[PDB]
């Protein structure tokens, strides 16, 4: 508590920096109230980084190719451009698929065009070409490629836009340019707002004159779900208990006919807003479909998303609905029987890219735990908007954080655990911290649904009372 | 359905008989999906020598490339000098993945800053960018020094790093008197070892070139050594025993393996060892300069005898045998230290383990890959052994080092049936090794991929990899090894006979079938 | 058939079809086996529950045993001594099978020698093949000692070894002052370590019972090290570096690590190193002695106490975090030196790989096995990862010691499923495998078959064999590898985990299946 | 070589030895001459070795338990004392064999009563009684069992046979007792002489009344082949493409009941004379069955044996043989063209058991090499008679040689290779001089046959032409 202590400490971590850095960095840190629904007035997000100060943020690329269109298993992703962005994104995300990898699935390859010096000198379009005809010879089974633009594509001028158009008419593929160029925006964001207009673009219409599909009004698309560690396919087989029809999946184990197969559906489930609320608000203009944001982490936000979800549609969904959570409730009882008294009262910070700052609280709370700081690389004003409410009063909210912002709070608020990103964990682990990496899932997973609420769980348990961190100070120090 | 006392992840959860219904159900309604039977033909077919021969006729197409930027290299190098802040002119996206990338080959954090420009700076340039960059990182994490490499961004505008570092100095963003070395380096030229060479000559000419009056070769009676891009601290530990245990005075320039290598003891330190500034000052003073991985220290061995009037000698990569003893001769040439018993007792018992395991070894065949220098290390190695090196790739090797390979290859009987690839990627090895199969894999972490596309062809077409080189994601710490000397080469030894083992095990295992050849003494 | 460009050896050469086609006629028409659903239904029964239950009902019958005899432990011990032959009283194949024995695990030559008694010995005794094999022995071998230990044969017919020695040195087949320590080392008492405890007491009894009355507790500044029965060199080494690196005076008591690991450099060296006569009759003027394996050194404890009066501290192995940190800071105490920054630093470097792995090591349950401070040593770093050992077992273990594990055991949440055998073979440890499946298994060569018997009763019972301890006859150069201090944890730490990784990779390869949990990043 | 110089080395390498052992070790060295016949006048063997003097020998428990008896399959074979003997033994032999260990093949098990002080004490017969019944309760699809004595069962007055007889009696089990205390005899040859005992006394004539077995006139057994890396087998593949019926084989993949059945064959085939020629002998005597040495190591010794026994037979077998000659000459052939060259002129000095130093001569002469010297750790005369005219003239010979010795010999004669067990092996490659294992193979093989040949040929260059001895002189020394 002590907001004025936490005031006093954000001014105290400031103090460090030149005027200029300083003065913008103080409007990305606030102090919370919950009463304030109009983040704005209090914290600012969606600026540029101050240089050299060691931020988290991506760039466009990674939030296109590394987040919306890479997942895609049945396409082709070419990294147009110098050989590094590629290879660094390489299944670095584990958006998980089922598919026969280099046959007919293709997430964890790397397809580039290693633009050399002549590439950058004369142009890019003909190798684009001739690497095109490329992929349709060795790889046929592929349905579709896109081409995600990397920094100097922007800077020389080529134009992929004709390119695809032109090879797309001329093999009959869907050929999608992606203008993803690392320097614009000023984090993934942009990124993923350019990754959703070239799918309204170029794929999602192309079965607007198709009324071949059969429709049923439990149709339902999962939209914004990367099926990281398999979340995806957790929080889909509740669905589908529920009595209604998964028709589309974005992006995780996601396929181009389920983006085109989403136009038909009856009801969007948006899990990730900050990534695809575009296309949510484009296919309800375009195509009358509503949409609903939801949340699978944790018993009560499950149950709670599950009950509104059921009240879109008639009777025989709320019936299967409470089916559904009657049948899982002795399991999650189970698992807060267990762990619960082991993460009672911890306390815990956060720093991840756009959404599960705020979607892991209250999974965080059904063990008893409080989150008594979050914060966002690359969030928007909404995103606070929606995150102010649910968290405590006079805890600590900041926006873009620095490194070493970060390292002061987390010496002076000492929680129990920090759940974060990779260049973070090291960090914190040699300060004696406990560590969860929040992206990755730490290589463990699913976290969403019922299934993945006992795997949060267990990870929390043996990483918050592991035996190593009693371990740090030698005993003759 | 989760089981409490039993909770299962991802695998082997999603094997459960619902989840596989329903992902039935996922792929035969809203798929598409091509049928089996043409899955399994395209993939047998892809395993073929016509599919291969296809393969091999790519020019535009790049697949699962074994190489990365040039900047790459250039951190790691900056990060080998004290309190030194590796600082990427260009795009922050760039700095968040070479974090990434060695955050998880060392597990340990790394340290760079960006200036983080914007398409505003693709119209006006990154000047004022890194004048506040300057002076933000050295006010914020205050370094001894800031390192500036270039994103390929900074690069296709052509920013001027000189004349926007000066302007930061006169304008006062940063004392006149602090030491910020840069390099260009483009990521559409090279690798990552070629950044690596890059940055060295940048930070060796920023110290070196306006202060030789003074100088005198051999006057502080040192061998300067130049490490290259290296991802084993063992490499960076053993070449400083070695040269201890001769009583060589030396100067290891670019040490980074204390900041990569830090206590977990409840303190984050941000810096740690390093080479300082006085050793790189004082470093024309030696008696000459190593350099441990030629093929990609070209552009610092152009300055070195040049500016520095060293005579470097011509040494290969010390991994081995023969090259183990060629660099100890030439260092003992070089001080006048003699070889000591210590380093002569190591080498018989190298000799030892080498007879030790010979039979096991014979006749191996080997597809390998990475870096120039470490493939050929592992060549001539591989040769000593008497094993098969079959196919050689370097993705970012080049005519000359591929002909010096061919003449290391022709020296030898052992390397009749061997094919040196330069320009391939590991989708071009995926086609060798179905082609023509070897026995394993010497690769780094991305050739597990290929293990499993040979396994899904069958067991008996299976190629395990061995995981040496850069970089290792999927096994932990084994940053740590070494593979220089004559300890680095005992490791490998080590690493291979018993991957042979293993694998000779796995294969008979198998009861009243195979396994009357499950020899307990092998 | 054979083809010449590709030979065959035994696997896969006899899984040809005309050989596959002889066994079968040869067992249809020859061997009157049972038929393969009798041994199916067998084999299942072997690993049932109730077949354990009749198993541990054994008395009378054991079955694959996980220790071996006296001298073997007390030739062992001779050859830490500098240019000493071990002779064991006795018969002769028991010396061809030590030797074969320490040949198979070492990879290197074993010098020993029998005085060959016979059946006319059984009757007369054995006085004349002592005589003269100790002339023999030192005409033609020219040890500076000769080490003597018996075999069973002897010890039945009671042969006196003081008498026997004495009477040699009086007629004149050996110089009287000419050092002949022995030891009774009856094989039907304890184990191997037990005979090792033994000689290593003869020997200090002979070099210093009759020379106290000029000793003074620590008048030469050092501490005495007793290893015991110890099969990794790095445990020697590892000890030596870091006493040296505290500045502590020491003497290493039986140091073989020397003669089991000369070079290969064109000379057959039968002595090399060796602690030295003058170290010996020194050992009383130590400040005190530090026993590295006290579980197995009680007589030796015994007589260190009771005759050179030194206070022996109660300290456990220095295996695992808690452990090391226990003796480095006893040593401190007794010599007066400060714990130096190097050892604090590789210390934080071992809880930092700690950290990073725990999450891979969490939970995991290992039955293992071996001596009993090397077991107990490997109980205590495996709940310091946060690892479940299941099934501990030691043949060779006693009451005590299986109290002592018990209630390190207690004092640590993940002890909770663990049970402490003693005197239980290694069948045993496969009913219990197979009855309580562990993830892993930690132990010597003699594993393996048990994880053969695993893998057939399906590829998701198998307990793969993780080879730590001794003998191990299938893998090399692992002789060379370290158990002890933080260096030896960090070995430890990394096979474990990778193990882990390597068993996972394995079990998500299959393409379309489980290769969706196939990461590049673990 | 130069005869005068090998006595002369013959009396530099004895000069270090005391008057008694030097006048001792002078009998068992001799410089051999083709043209003697009798090998007592020139050289003496099987006797007691020096004490002190680091021989190679073995004990009479190794001669039987692990040579004789532990190579059958489908029988548990107890050692019965204490804990060493059966450990060192356990699987250290690679007599290959097809079963499922545990269940219905016990080879490589180790089996023990693991005496204690009790048991010494207070003798060991009912803890035998005790092993028995257990043995049956846990292993029921055993085919029998044998009780393999060490020293202290000899040496305390224990009595196995009555417990055998008894509880074979009580259970109607084949139940051997073998009196192999290692103190008895001088090496591993009395062991074979008292396992050939028990095999004759317990095992041989159970079907002696039994007519059922349907015989022809083509029946032969192998005895003495233990299929060392799967010998036995590739010799067998050749008897039978000759149209024998081999119907046993000893001991190597052996069974009881083949042992049983081989009283009823026409021929025995001998490999080993030194091991089983006891009941070769015996077998002949009581059954009137003939039997032949042969010998398959090379194709022109394997070539001369098939001829031979062939002829024993009609004249189909006859064709047979010939036509197994012409089918295996291409093969043979071409190893000899391709390893000849690099193994002409080559010199080999062995030292082994008793069968191998003079069997494989052939192998290595049929590729252009000499056997410079070689000897036995516990041959008879009658083995060394067939050395002699085995072996050139002014070769060494050696019997129970010392370490010491060896070496000497090794050092002034320098061969380029040298064959012989484990316990020379690191020496002699500390030495800088290739070493084959001439009892394992190496963990290599099988050696016998044409197959066998071409394994035998591969390891043999690459041994000899290894990189690694050029490497052992360090270029600056
Ligand atoms: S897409 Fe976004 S940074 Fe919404 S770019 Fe990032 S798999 Fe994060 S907080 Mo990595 S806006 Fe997804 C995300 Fe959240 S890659 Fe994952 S964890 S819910
Ligand atoms: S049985 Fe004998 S020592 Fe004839 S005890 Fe020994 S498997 Fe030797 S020379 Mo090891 S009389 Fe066999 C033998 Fe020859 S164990 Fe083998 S190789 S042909
Ligand atoms: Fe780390
Ligand atoms: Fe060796």
């Amino acid at each position: 508590m002590s907001r004025e202590e936490v005031e006093s400490l954000i001014q105290e971590v400031l103090e460090v920096y030149p005027e200029k850095a300083r003065k913008d960095r103080n409007k990305h840190l606030a102090v919370n109230d919950p009463a304030v629904t109009q983040s704005k007035k209090c914290i600012i997000s969606n600026k540029k980084s101050q240089p050299g100060l060691m931020t988290i943020r991506g760039c466009a690329y990674a939030g296109s190719k590394g987040v919306v269109w890479g997942p895609i298993k049945d396409m082709i992703h070419i990294s147009h451009g110098p050989v590094g962005c590629g290879q660094y994104s390489r299944a670095g995300r584990r958006n998980y698929y089922i598919g026969t990898t280099g046959v007919n699935a293709f997430v964890t390859m790397n397809f580039t065009s290693d633009f050399q010096e002549k590439d950058i000198v004369f142009g890019g379009d003909k190798k684009l070409a001739k690497l095109i005809d490329e992929v349709e010879t060795l790889f046929p089974l592929n349905k579709g490629i896109s081409v995600q633009s990397e920094c100097p594509i922007g800077l020389i001028g080529d134009d992929i836009e004709s390119v695809s158009k032109v090879k797309g008419a001329e093999l009959s593929k869907t050929i999608v340019p992606v203008r993803c160029e690392g320097f614009r925006g000023v984090s993934q964001s942009l990124g993923h707002h350019i990754a959703n207009d070239a799918v309204r673009d170029w794929v999602l219409g192309k079965r607007d004159e198709d009324t071949t599909f059969a429709s049923t009004p439990y149709d339902v698309a999962i939209i914004g779900d990367y099926n990281i560690g398999g979340d995806a396919w957790s929080s889909r087989i509740l669905l589908e208990e529920m009595g209604l029809r998964c028709v589309a999946q974005w992006s995780g184990d996601g396929s181009i006919s389920e983006i085109e197969l989403t136009p038909k559906v009856k009801l969007n489930l948006v899990h990730c807003y900050r990534s695809m609320n575009y296309i949510s608000r484009h296919m309800e203009e375009k195509y009358g479909i509503p949409w609903m944001e939801y949340n699978f982490f944790g018993p009560t936000k499950t149950i709670e998303s599950l009950r509104a979800i059921a009240a879109k549609f008639d009777e025989s969904i709320q019936k299967k609905c409470e089916e559904v959570i009657a049948k899982y409730k002795p399991e999650w009882e189970a698992v807060v029987a267990k762990y619960r008294p082991r993460l009672e009262g911890k306390r815990v910070m956060l720093y991840i890219g756009g959404l599960r700052p705020r979607h892991v609280i209250g999974a965080y709370e059904d063990l008893g735990m409080e989150v008594v700081g979050t914060g966002y690389e690359f969030a928007h004003n909404d995103d606070y908007d929606r995150t102010m409410k649910e968290m405590g009063d006079s805890t600590l909210l900041y926006d873009d954080v620095t490194g070493y912002e970060f390292e002061e709070f987390v010496k002076r608020i000492k929680p129990d655990l920090i759940g974060s990103g990779i260049k973070e964990k090291f960090i914190f682990q040699k300060m004696g911290i406990p560590f969860r990496e929040m992206h990755s899932w730490d290589y463990s997973g699913p976290y969403h649904g019922f299934d993945g609420f006992a795997i949060f769980a267990r990870d929390m348990d043996m990483t918050l009372n592991n035996p190593c961190w009693k371990k740090l100070q030698a005993p003759w120090e | 359905s989760q089981q409490v006392d039993k909770i299962k992840a991802s695998y082997p959860l999603f094997l459960d008989q619902d989840y596989k219904d329903m992902l039935a159900k996922k792929r035969d309604g809203f798929e598409e999906k091509y049928p089996q039977d043409k899955i399994d033909e395209v993939f047998q077919w892809t395993t073929t020598k016509e599919y291969q021969e296809l393969n091999f006729q790519r020019e535009a197409l790049t697949v699962n490339p074994a190489k990365a930027c040039q900047p790459l290299g250039a951190v790691l190098c900056a990060l080998g000098f004290e309190k030194t802040m590796p600082y990427v002119h260009g795009s922050q996206g760039c700095v968040a993945y070479f974090r990434s990338y060695f955050n998880r080959h060392f597990r340990e954090p790394v340290s760079c800053v960006s200036d983080s420009m914007t398409e505003d700076a693709a119209v006006f340039g990154g000047q004022q960018n890194m004048k506040d960059g300057l002076q933000n990182c050295k006010a914020t994490y205050k370094p001894d020094m800031i390192a500036v490499s270039t994103t390929c961004m900074a690069e296709v505008i052509g920013d001027d790093l000189n004349a926007f570092i000066n302007n930061s100095k006169k304008e006062g963003f940063i004392p006149d008197e602090f030491p910020v070395p840069f390099a260009h380096t483009p990521s559409f030229v090279g690798s990552h070892v070629t950044g690596w060479d890059n940055m060295f000559e940048g930070i060796a000419r920023y110290f070196t070139l306006k202060s030789m009056d003074d100088k005198v070769v051999g006057s502080n009676k040192k061998i300067n050594i130049v490490p290259g891009f290296e991802t084993y601290l063992g490499n960076f530990r053993v070449i400083k025993r070695m040269l201890s245990e001769m009583g060589v005075g030396y100067s290891l320039l670019s040490d980074p393996e204390e900041v990569l290598d830090t206590p977990a003891d409840g303190q984050f330190r941000m810096y740690a060892g390093g080479t300082t500034q006085e050793e790189m000052k004082d470093a024309p003073n030696a008696l000459n300069t190593v350099l441990l991985q030629p093929w990609h220290l070209e552009k610092t061995k152009k300055f070195v005898e040049g500016t520095w009037k060293h005579e470097v000698p011509k040494l290969n990569i010390p991994m081995g045998l023969d090259w183990t003893d060629e660099f100890l001769m030439k260092v003992s040439e070089i001080s006048g230290q003699p070889i000591p018993a210590s380093l002569t007792k190591e080498r018989g018992r190298l000799v030892d383990m080498m007879t030790d395991s010979h039979t096991w070894l014979h006749g191996k065949r080997f597809a390998l890959w990475g870096d120039p220098d470490f493939v050929m290390g592992l060549v001539k190695f591989l040769l000593e052994l008497g094993c098969e090196p079959v196919h050689i790739l370097c993705h970012n090797g080049n005519k000359r080092w591929k002909k010096a390979v061919d003449a290391i290859l022709a020296a030898s009987p052992y390397g009749k049936n061997a094919t040196v690839y330069i320009g391939k990627d590991l989708w071009h090895l995926r086609s060798l090794v179905f082609t023509d199969k070897p026995d394993f894999m010497i690769g780094n972490s991305y050739g597990k991929f290929i293990q499993r596309d040979t396994l899904h062809k069958g067991k008996e077409f299976e190629v395990p990899l061995i995981r040496i080189g850069f970089p290792i994601f999927d096994r932990h710490h084994l940053h740590r090894s070494t593979t220089l000397g004559y300890e680095g080469a005992m490791q490998i030894l080590t690493t291979l006979v018993n991957s042979i083992l293993e694998r000779l095990d796995e294969e008979t295992r198998g009861m009243q079938a195979t396994d009357y050849n499950h020899d307990l003494v092998r």
